[PDB]
RNA sequence: AAACUUUCAACAACGGAUCUCUUGGUUCUCGCAUCGAUGAAGAACGCAGCGAAAUGCGAUACGUAAUGUGAAUUGCAGAAUUCCGUGAAUCAUCGAAUCUUUGAACGCACAUUGCGCCCCUUGGUAUUCCAGGGGGCAUGCCUGUUUGAGCGUCAUUU
RNA sequence: CGUGGAGGUCAGUGACGAAGCCUAGACCGUAAGGUCGGGUCGAACGGCCUCUAGUGCAGAUCUUGGUGGUAGUAGCAAAUAUUCAAAUGAGAACUUUGAAGACUGAAGUGGGGAAAGGUUCCACGUCAACAGCAGUUGGACGUGGGUUAGUCGAUCCUAAGAGAUGGGGAAGCUCCGUUUCAAAGGCCUGAUUUUAUGCAGGCCACCAUCGAAAGGGAAUCCGGUUAAGAUUCCGGAACCUGG
RNA sequence: AUAUUGGCGAGAGACCGAUAGCGAACAAGUACAGUGAUGGAAAGAUGAAAAGAACUUUGAAAAGAGAGUGAAAAAGUACGU
């Protein structure tokens, strides 16, 4: 949809920011259990339903 | 071919985002949220949907104002400020 | 953006979403006492408002660039 | 470093506004360097100074208006007590202890005496 | 707890599909869909004669 | 006779049972009574030197002010004068403030960041046009003020 | 006979190895089972007298999880089809360049769009997984860059319709109804120029709002320009609305 | 004087012990499917301390063989048993 509403574009931007792997230095912190960004999204595997 | 060949035709959205719930359940041709019943005054919730109520009841949000009520009650709603002993 | 400056006499700024062309115009005019020709805006895909500003011939974008402090 | 509230309390409005604009200017000038320099923690002190200065301004203003309405009723809807809803809507002790003439007379006549049973 | 193993909406698939007649959870696409519940033998189902 | 098949044993495999742990859960008892038009519960979007989440926060944005404690935080660099001190801390406490866009949601609407109106102020040679800033404009209801309407009706005029 | 827990007792056992696990090694009982030696391991456990129970598995097309024989088998065969040399690389049928042979044949395998998709676009590095073979390649992975309007659209009007207010039903969430049984207003003109604006006038009956990215509608073209943007930028030349 | 699976603050158990116990001992009402009402998971444990394997050698590289820390690498981030 080339003609899209501002709210949709806002969601677009947020998703684009969220799509990212871990800032690696997290894995060094004390008592860290995080391993990978389990909530990553990909445009071929899981549609947004918005 | 009522199955797979038909499934190719579905490209017109019926529900979109609710200004209140933000769940994409706003049936447009009726102008009504399914989850919130947005245009209506009160929230749309029912007693049989236990999990439904549990997914939205109080305490699952930020409680931007309710969190400090207990603190204020404990301290008796004092006014003024400390005294710098 | 750097190319734009020394070629088009253009400055590039990121501006708060609530701003509008009038507000950018007046703000630049008083922040840098430069005379502005026109303002041209858009929203980048990351949700920030990018504004190109074109200054009249009486001023040099490059000359004020290093004065602002980035070059 | 940064500014300290206790000596900021002493200055007057004009000095405050001038200081605030100086701090904003310094913030922008430091921000522009930040994008080229890989890392630059001096943001924190500047922004906290902004916060402190604005807070001092706000206290000064509200104190002034509080004095201006001091000692007379009907002061604005957000300077009085934000206790609750119910507490605001309940009776104040003045009327809560209001009693009819008949009741007051009867209580004065026959108060509950204080007695004991040993002998 | 009284509500043990019942906070769901399962039901039987009935015969004819070469599976057990245990009631099973609906839905789909989440790994939990299709397993059993409500049974003393089901994983995560209620116990026998819940202690009162 | 080998290979092949089968059984058992040692070692190496696949798999995570068993054993032992537990900041969790479950039930019982005791005490307390505190949400919201001064804008609640809830939602969206944003905020960090280096962040995706959880947690915290609202353009004063992992926070400001106030009090107490009295030397840190930590994954890396930085800050150190703040160390016999109106003073570190993602500390504790918490009475002062900010509180984006929303939300019963309140100028009119909303699949839009749409369209109004009033007051004060600033510039554009301006009461009328354009623009910037600040403050305003819901409904039902109660008491009161002010202005009204009806041959419903009273008196008084010529 | 055995199991999870409880009261008592053996001043019970143990980092000089408790619990568990393996052992065609041993002993005891008809059995349920118990006991020992050897290896492995690393932190608690047992006997006896009593108490209590969510207490003993082969099955239930049982439930969850795991793994086989089948088997390196079925198979990987529509859309006419590929070939030579060089370059790159450890590696080349599958990457690039050149050379050749081909097809789509303008109701195209071409050039743009609407619904939807949401960074796939473009650049740099890179191949653990994905592209049911390969892979130096990619719509994959990692780090970044990129979308510019007075004139293109939305917003503006109304259609089929939806829907407040005045009102009337219903115990009630709420239902009807759209100019309806309503006291449903703003408009010009001047006046005063203390002065904001009532005080002078006259006018007018309909009477909210939403509802089209293909209906109605004010206005822009040409050349050039990037890795990616253009009727949006640059250059030149115009037009509309409001004052 | 009585009720109370909600809220807030406390105290306990002949309760369960990671397929049990709330569904959730973890970034759980999250990941995920459905237009929607709704449906809804899996996943706890190296070691006292990272001391998380310097250096050599074969390999394009992943890796391997040595060397080394550790009481143990029959603990090597595919980490107790
Ligand atoms: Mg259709
Ligand atoms: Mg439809
Ligand atoms: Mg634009
Ligand atoms: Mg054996
Ligand atoms: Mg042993
Ligand atoms: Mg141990
Ligand atoms: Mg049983
Ligand atoms: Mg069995
Ligand atoms: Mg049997
Ligand atoms: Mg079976
Ligand atoms: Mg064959
Ligand atoms: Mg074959
Ligand atoms: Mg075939
Ligand atoms: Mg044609
Ligand atoms: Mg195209
Ligand atoms: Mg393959
Ligand atoms: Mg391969
Ligand atoms: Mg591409
Ligand atoms: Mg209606
Ligand atoms: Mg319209
Ligand atoms: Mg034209
Ligand atoms: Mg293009
Ligand atoms: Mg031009
Ligand atoms: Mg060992
Ligand atoms: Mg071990
Ligand atoms: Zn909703």
């Amino acid at each position: 949809a080339a003609q899209k509403s501002f709210r949709i574009k806002q969601k677009m931007a947020k998703a684009k920011k969220q799509n990212r792997p871990l800032p690696q230095w997290i894995r060094l912190r004390t008592n860290n259990t995080i391993r990978y960004n389990a909530k990553r999204r990909n445009w071929r595997r899981t549609k947004m339903n918005i | 071919g009522k199955g797979t060949p038909s499934f190719g035709k579905r490209h017109n959205k019926s529900h979109t985002l609710c200004n209140r719930c933000g769940r994409r359940s706003f049936h447009v041709q009726k102008k009504t949220c399914s989850s919130c019943g947005y245009p209506a005054a009160k929230t749309r919730s029912y007693n049989w949907g236990a999990k439904a109520k549990r997914r939205h009841t109080t305490g699952t949000g930020r409680m931007r104002y309710l969190k400090h009520v207990s603190r204020r009650f404990k301290n008796g709603f004092q006014t003024g400020s400390a005294s710098k002993a | 953006a750097m190319k734009k400056v020394e070629d088009g006499n253009i400055l590039v700024f990121q501006v708060s979403m609530k701003a509008n062309k009038y507000q950018i115009k007046k703000a630049v005019k008083e922040l840098y006492e430069v005379d502005v020709l026109k303002v041209n805006t858009l929203v980048r895909p990351n949700g920030t408002k990018k504004a190109y500003v074109r200054l009249t011939a009486d001023y040099d974008a490059l000359d004020i660039a290093n004065r602002i402090g980035y070059i | 470093a940064g500014v300290k509230a206790y000596e900021l309390r002493t200055k007057s409005k004009e000095q405050l506004a001038s200081q605030l604009v100086d701090l904003k200017k310094e913030l922008a000038e430091l921000k522009v360097q930040k994008l080229s320099r890989p890392s630059l923690p001096k943001i924190k002190t500047v922004r906290k100074s902004i916060a402190c200065v604005l807070t001092v301004i706000n206290e000064q203003q509200r104190e002034a208006v509080r004095q201006l309405y001091k000692g007379k009723k009907y002061q604005p809807k957000d300077l009085r007590a934000k206790k609750t809803r119910a507490l605001r809507r309940a009776l104040t002790k003045f009327e809560a202890s209001q009693v009819t003439e008949k009741q007051r007379k009867k209580q004065i006549a026959f108060p509950q005496r204080k007695y004991a049973i040993k002998a | 707890s009284e509500k043990a193993g019942h906070q769901t909406s399962a039901e039987s698939w009935g015969t004819g599909r070469a599976v057990a007649r245990i009631p099973r959870v609906g839905g789909g696409g989440t790994g939990r869909s299709g397993q059993g519940a409500f049974g003393n033998m089901c994983r995560g189902g209620r116990m026998f004669a819940p202690t009162k």
